[PDB]
């Protein structure tokens, strides 16, 4: 079988510069006047979309700052100038003998000034609450670059290990991440203590930011 | 104009069978290849088969030979792939995708939306839904952030939407997480302006196909 | 108005080097076969009236490309339509 090698396996790249990106094809996949390389972009929740066939020629709809070259067993995708909707996976296809096989993918970052985190906090629900549990919840919104810490304090106990994380793929259009950040506790506990805090650090804070509620306050 | 629509997402127990539909509209059904990919956590894509509706002719790639079956119904315009004795490697998306075989060039120009499918012994089990409420400390300026927590349900996905699709701008749901239970647990926030609190009405539709479970919860300032 | 002509194009081994759309039983019922893509003489639009000694009219798609595929390698003679 074929097996296509994609490099890098990421990168990031400014607004208005270019991105090049490579496939190698463990031998060709060129014949009878064609290449028969094919190159798609996958945002998350959705299938891949295809971008340029049959190695440089662009899909009907796709915007003229894609394009592909390449012959044989080496072949690159281009997008210049790089846009903020182009955050994405980028793969290749080949479909120059059964099976069918595509590259590994490529994940582009789009680079952006650094933006800290809005932080918001919010406390269980009452309807929740009846059930024994408790979710206290931490949101971290628009912030870069991905890299932020989040840090649980009940009563100033530092809470460690019953805590989870999530963060949101690059948004298309302002380049941000957003992540969260469930703190779980059972009723008793919760009912127990008093001040619920999450800190946040991130390079676009001068100083950690703390957000925190006090049980049964508003 | 040209449309691939999958059948929804499913729970099935190893050892099992199941069948992925795919509906095609907006073109000659019989006129192109009706190609199968899966995607997954370990090999990413792999393409499976395509089969020409015409006459039912099919390609196989050889991993896939003993696992899955390609038919078609002229009639109803729908491919479908049969996936035989399933195990747990067998957990992924799974999309149709058009080609042409003209010139033998096979890109696969048009995708279905994906078909989760989940291998398991496990139940499913539906969310609860709980509202994650606008601060009361809201600056007025300002910009306010409100959500639903949707909790424990077994398995993948669940889709939100709010407002029923009227509201999107501002819009964060994120990637679920598994929790130590073995349930999924997601949320989806919004940022909206603190002015609009008063008069907006903010609603999750949740829906979660494999339990049938479709909630729509207002979320409110507590109260 | 639409004036038919004859073209030589190239048989390869992979093919003629366009996409066909229309023909008997597609989307909108019976239409002619038309070239609606050029892989890279015949343009997009073009209506195919014979491949050779094959005339088109009544052709599926997929009898179209069997008969692509007989063709012998080396120049073939193609009748087309083509509006204004």
């Amino acid at each position: 079988d074929i097996v296509l090698t994609q490099s890098p396996a990421s990168l990031a790249v400014s607004l208005g510069q270019r991105a090049t990106i490579s496939c190698r094809a463990s031998k060709s996949v060129s014949t009878s006047g064609y290449s028969y390389m094919h190159w798609y972009q996958q945002k998350p929740g959705q299938p891949p979309k295809l971008l340029i066939y049959l190695a440089s020629n662009l899909e009907s709809g796709v915007p003229a700052r894609f394009s592909g070259s390449g012959s044989g067993t080496d072949f690159t995708l281009n997008i210049h100038p790089v846009e903020e909707e182009d955050a994405a996976t980028y793969y290749c296809q080949h479909s120059r003998e059964l099976p069918y096989t595509f590259g590994g993918g490529t994940k582009l970052e789009i680079k952006r000034t650094v933006a800290a985190p809005s932080v918001f906090i919010f406390p269980p629900s009452d309807e929740q609450l009846k059930s024994g549990t408790a979710s206290v919840v931490c949101l971290l919104n628009n912030f870069y670059p991905r890299e932020a810490k989040v840090q649980w304090k009940v009563d100033n106990a530092l809470q460690s290990g019953n805590s989870q994380e999530s963060v949101t793929e690059q948004d298309s259009k302002d380049s941000t991440y957003s992540l969260s950040s469930t703190l779980t506790l059972s009723k008793a506990d919760y009912e127990k203590h008093k001040v619920y805090a999450c800190e946040v650090t991130h390079q676009g804070l001068s100083s950690p930011v703390t957000k925190s509620f006090n049980r049964g306050e508003c | 104009e040209v449309q691939l629509q999958q059948s929804g997402p499913e729970l099935v127990k190893p050892g099992a069978s199941m069948k992925i539909s795919c509906k095609a509209s907006g073109y000659s059904f019989t006129g192109y290849t009706m190609n199968w990919v899966k995607q997954s956590h370990g090999k990413n894509l792999e393409w499976i088969g395509l089969i020409n509706p015409y006459n039912s002719g099919t390609n196989y790639n050889q991993k896939f030979k003993d696992k899955a079956t390609l038919i078609v119904d002229k009639s109803s315009n729908t491919a479908y792939m049969e996936l035989l004795s399933l195990t747990s490697e067998d957990s992924a998306v799974y999309y149709c995708a058009r080609s042409d075989y003209y010139d033998s060039t096979h890109y696969f120009d048009y995708w279905g939306q994906g078909t989760t499918l989940t291998v398991s012994s496990a139940s499913t089990k539906g969310p609860s839904v709980f509202p994650l409420a606008p601060s009361s400390k809201s600056t007025s300026g300002g910009t306010a952030a409100l959500g639903c927590l949707v909790k424990d349900y077994f398995p993948e996905p669940v889709t939100v939407s709010w407002n029923s699709g009227a509201l999107t701008s501002g819009v964060h749901t994120f990637p679920a997480v598994l929790q130590s239970s073995g349930l999924y647990s997601l949320s989806s926030v919004v940022t909206v302006p603190s002015s609009s609190l008063g008069t907006q009405t903010y609603i999750c539709n949740v829906n979660h196909k494999p339990s049938n479970t479709k909630v729509d919860k207002k979320v409110e300032p507590k109260s | 108005e639409a004036t038919v002509c004859t073209v030589t194009l190239e048989k390869m081994s992979a093919g003629l080097g366009f996409s066909l759309e229309g023909g008997k039983g597609s989307l909108h019922g019976d239409k002619p076969l038309t070239i609606n893509r050029i892989f890279k003489t015949v343009q997009p639009g073009d209506e195919i009236l014979q491949l050779g000694g094959t005339a088109m009219q009544g052709l599926t798609r997929f009898e179209a490309w069997n008969i692509i595929k007989a063709l012998p390698d080396g120049p073939v003679t193609i009748v087309i339509r083509r509006k204004s």
